């Protein structure tokens, strides 16, 4: 909405990644952009600010020299580049900025997933969960894939309430996450259901109907 | 620079009650023009912190009035009124007197609600699984309460306890239960040479299915 941030970046160990946060509307010369690091199951911790008219810069000094803001007041987006990556390099990484009138509002972009790591992108398999041969739970498998985040809905956000979408689990240097939906047991088969995944990393979406089991 | 302490890694309030979270700086942070430039934000998981104290006493844009702020130069606490199951997540405070800005570590609020007993469901793998030469399957314990539970997988009556994989979901924002998702992976061989799963999760309720049953 206001802040645009892509979902990951996969980079090697000891390259250096370019993360950008393009802002809606005109007064982006006008706030301060700032830039915030949070560890996967951690606490926050701010990187620094710039403020995009002047290029302004004020560094935690933590982060000097791994940090580098930036701007392009021409398309209305900032820049941060992370250099000479380690694995303490990877988090996720969110812009944020205070509203030009109004100090009781700051938008936050939705955050950067960065994965530093030597392997390369897989996509995932998924895999749909019909119940054994009231109220019917139906599953999704998503298997084998790296790096995170996938993201995962039922009928495309038609189904939410009965939803329960776990966090992913590492093995063997692949990533596996399962989902549940709960619902009626009139709703389904009757109804058609479907979960869909999407992994920006490898660019892939899928959509796999929940189909009862049969003598095969 | 301003190092921000919260003493407490979470708080338990029980819905309709109230709750203070605690913060402390190692500086003061009333400044002389008179204002205390203390902040508050709640993170919810998987998504972005939310303003909701400004300046230690100030509501933020759409926070409710059940939200207030107060503190000394050193000491701040937030307090949240007739407590909401919408509320759980980490309360964090950060100063913002002088740079570099600096966050405290962190409160988790936990939600106190009555037992509840899992709701289980197993699953034999998928067949188009069993074509990649393995075989997942995933028992699901969902919406009980309290946090811990046990999970033991039996094959053709023998416990297993190699090959499992569990992982469990945040405090939920509805009715403050809690889910876990249990996951045991086998060849596409083994899975075929045995007939018998079983999934128990002791709080003992068991699910089970036969493989050639279908």
């Amino acid at each position: 909405v206001q802040l645009q941030q892509p979902g990951a970046e996969l980079v090697k160990p000891g390259a250096s990644v370019k993360l950008s946060c393009k802002a809606s509307g005109y007064t982006f010369t006008s706030n301060w952009i700032n830039w915030v690091k949070q560890r996967p199951g951690q606490g926050l911790e701010w990187i620094g600010n710039i403020y995009p008219g002047s290029g302004y810069t004020n560094y935690n000094e933590r982060f000097k020299s791994k940090a580098t803001l930036t701007v392009d007041t021409s398309s209305s987006t900032a820049y941060m580049q992370l250099s000479s990556l380690t694995s303490d390099d990877s988090a996720v990484y969110y812009c944020a900025r205070k509203h030009y009138f109004y100090d009781g509002v700051v938008y936050w972009g939705q955050g950067t997933l960065v994965t530093v790591s030597a392997a390369k992108t897989t996509a995932p398999s998924v895999y749909p969960l019909a119940p054994v041969c009231s109220s019917v739970t139906l599953g999704c498998l998503v298997k084998g894939y790296f790096p995170e985040p996938v993201t995962l809905t039922w009928n495309s956000g038609s189904l939410s309430s009965g939803v329960h979408t776990f966090p992913a689990v590492l093995q063997s240097d692949l990533y596996t996450l399962s989902s549940s939906v709960t619902v009626t047991s009139s709703t389904w088969p009757s109804q058609s259901i479907t979960c869909n995944v999407a992994h920006p990393a490898s660019s892939t979406k899928v959509d796999k109907k929940i189909e009862p089991r049969g003598p095969t | 620079e301003i190092v921000m302490t919260q003493a407490a890694p979470s708080v338990p309030v029980t819905p309709g009650e109230s709750v203070s979270i605690s913060c402390r700086s190692s500086k003061s942070l009333l400044h002389s023009n008179g204002n205390t430039y203390l902040y508050w934000f709640l993170q919810r998981p998987g998504q972005s912190p939310q303003l909701l104290i400004y300046r230690m006493s100030n509501l933020a844009s759409g926070v409710p009035d059940r939200f207030s702020g107060s503190g000394s130069g050193t000491a701040f606490t937030l307090r949240i009124s007739r407590v909401e199951a919408e509320d759980v997540g980490v309360y964090y405070c950060l100063q913002h007197l002088e740079y570099p800005f600096t966050f405290g570590a962190g409160t988790k609020l936990e939600l106190k609600r009555a037992d509840a007993a899992p709701t289980v469901s197993i699953f034999p793998p998928s067949s188009e699984q069993l074509t990649s030469g393995g075989a997942s399957v995933v028992c699901f314990l969902n919406n009980f309460y309290p946090k811990d539970i046990n999970v033991k997988w039996k094959i053709d009556g023998s416990e297993r306890q190699n090959g499992v994989l569990n992982s469990w979901t945040d405090q939920d924002s509805k009715d403050s239960t809690y889910s876990m998702s249990s996951t045991l992976t086998l060849t596409k061989d083994e899975y075929e040479r045995h007939n018998s799963y079983t999934c128990e999760a002791t709080h003992p309720i068991v699910k089970s299915f036969n493989r050639n049953e279908c």
